[PDB]
RNA sequence: GGUUGCUCGACUGUGAGAGGACCUACCCACUGUGGAAACACCACAGGAACUUCCAACCUUCGGGUGGCGAGGUAGGGCAGAAGAGUGACC
């Protein structure tokens, strides 16, 4: 039977200099064969704690492990901005080894309104019959934002896709790229393409826009 | 320290097929340590895969791969291998290699990791990205970028001006076009003045296709 | 013929709480620390406790020293001994 590592919270937003506690509960006694890792996006994991309480060589003293029965708890006394990371527990007391589902941490800063620009599809693209309109929301916070495409003042729906950067660990902010996509024919049917951003830092919804053709 | 781990042998693979991932050890000899594979499906979490034991070559498997994967090591070559047969879609992941440290120092922690090789089990075929330019405008800084459209599989890489332009650059994570292909775009912001005098090229590399594209990004032509 | 000493002894024994600690070698084991060591291989320390014992060594005979894997397989130790003798004595 597999020892389960059940770790909560799934996610944690907190202020710089807060105390953050992440908990992991092993379905069976695993002695102190528990270790804690810090993984930042696209990087390989890094080791933090290794005998449920023992701080790995070089790890800042603000990190610390702890066992209580089958409850293991990592603990950062004061968040630094760099500590933005998904944290995992692992049990290595039996085979198969087992990891927690991990806990994504976020920085917290004052409000930053998005910078907004809009990009009309490039001339090379339209030759090949495709037509992507891109809208950029730059260096804002908090990430919760609402982008709305209007084509000749028609709200679009189901033809936009967006992706978001992680928290720039120096900036503690976000950027978003919402991309409207159409056939060349659908593009050539409408003059005005507008991108309507609503964000907490903006007291009023900011719209950048263009007309098809203007030089 | 010189302690390093280098995975290799991943990539696009049809369902039902096989791969053999390699892990190349640099700063230490693997014969004195326990060596483990750990994978991570995209934006999911860490999953333990297999491990082999020093001095005994005892091998231990995750049950989701048991009998389809095999772990091993060649002392002489200071390499550890992982033979993956009869792969399925969910085998898709970055497959990491890690050294269980020396007990006196780090207990049973995994104290060195590779950068992991990405394994992409699918039948859909490789395509390289059309690269389009996101031209700037008026209104003291503006933004320009590149659109990396309709490629597969991940990853592409974007650098600006051959890596000389690093500051202010946001390369968005690909999203999955309904074509199954990937699209993404990269953007940098620059003070408006540089427009007329500063050459701005993004550099786009999609190794799965062997596609390298350099797109000079210039302002509105008129 | 008793009786009883003396010697060679087939062979059986080593008895577990109201009572079992003899030695050695191989194998096979059980438990923890350590060996760049989660298992395997290695070295080492240990077989719950209180007790029981001295087959072992030392003694001034007061007592002391040392000693437990109830695993097999063999060689011995110690205890009997059926049988052989063999005396003394009646």
């Amino acid at each position: 039977s597999d020892i389960q590592m059940t770790q909560s919270p799934s996610s944690l937003s907190a202020s710089v200099g807060d105390r953050v506690t992440i908990t992991c509960r092993a379905s069976q006694s695993v002695s102190s064969a528990v270790a804690w890792y810090q993984q930042k996006p696209g990087k390989a994991p890094k080791l933090l704690i290794y005998s449920a309480s023992s701080l790995y060589s070089g790890v800042p003293s603000r990190f610390s492990g702890s066992r209580s029965g089958t409850d293991f708890t990592l603990t950062i006394s004061s968040l630094q901005p760099e500590d933005f990371a998904t944290y995992y527990c692992q049990q290595s007391y039996s085979f198969p080894s087992t990891f927690g589902q991990g806990t994504k941490v976020e920085i917290k800063r004052t409000v930053a309104a998005p910078s907004v620009f809009i990009f009309p599809p490039s001339d090379e693209q339209l030759k090949s019959g495709t037509a992507s309109v891109v809208c950029l929301l730059n260096n804002f916070y908090p990430r919760e934002a609402k982008v709305q495409w209007k084509v000749d003042n028609a709200l679009q729906s189901g033809n936009s896709q967006e992706s978001v950067t992680e928290q720039d660990s120096k900036d503690s902010t976000y950027s978003l790229s919402s991309t409207l996509t159409l056939s060349k024919a659908d593009y050539e049917k409408h003059k005005v393409y507008a991108c309507e951003v609503t964000h907490q830092g903006l007291s009023s919804p900011v719209t950048k826009s263009f007309n098809r053709g203007e030089c | 320290s010189e302690v390093q781990l280098v995975e290799s042998g991943g990539g696009l693979v049809q369902p039902g097929g096989s791969l053999r991932l390699s892990c190349a050890a640099s700063g230490f000899y693997i014969s004195y340590s326990s060596i483990h594979w750990v994978r991570q499906a995209p934006g999911k979490g860490l999953e333990w895969v297999a491990s082999i034991s020093p001095y005994s070559g005892s091998t231990y498997y995750a049950d989701s791969v048991k009998g389809r994967f095999t772990i091993s090591a060649d002392t002489s070559k200071n390499t550890a291998y992982l033979q993956m047969n009869s792969l399925r879609a969910e085998d898709t992941a970055v497959y990491y290699c890690a050294r269980q440290g020396y007990r006196r120092r780090s207990g049973r922690g995994f104290d060195y990791w590779g950068q992991g090789t990405l394994v992409t089990v699918s039948s859909a075929s490789t395509k390289g990205p059309s690269v389009f330019p996101l031209a700037p405008s008026s209104k003291g800084t503006a933004a320009l970028g590149c659109l990396v459209k309709d490629y597969f599989p991940e990853p592409v890489t974007v650098s600006w001006n051959s890596g000389a332009l690093t500051s202010g650059v946001h390369t968005f994570p690909a999203v999955l076009q309904s074509s199954g292909l990937y699209s993404l775009s990269s953007v940098v912001t620059v003070p408006s003045s540089s427009l007329g005098t500063q050459t701005y090229i993004c550099n786009v590399n999609h190794k799965p296709s062997n596609t390298k594209v350099d797109k000079k990004v210039e302002p509105k032509s008129c």
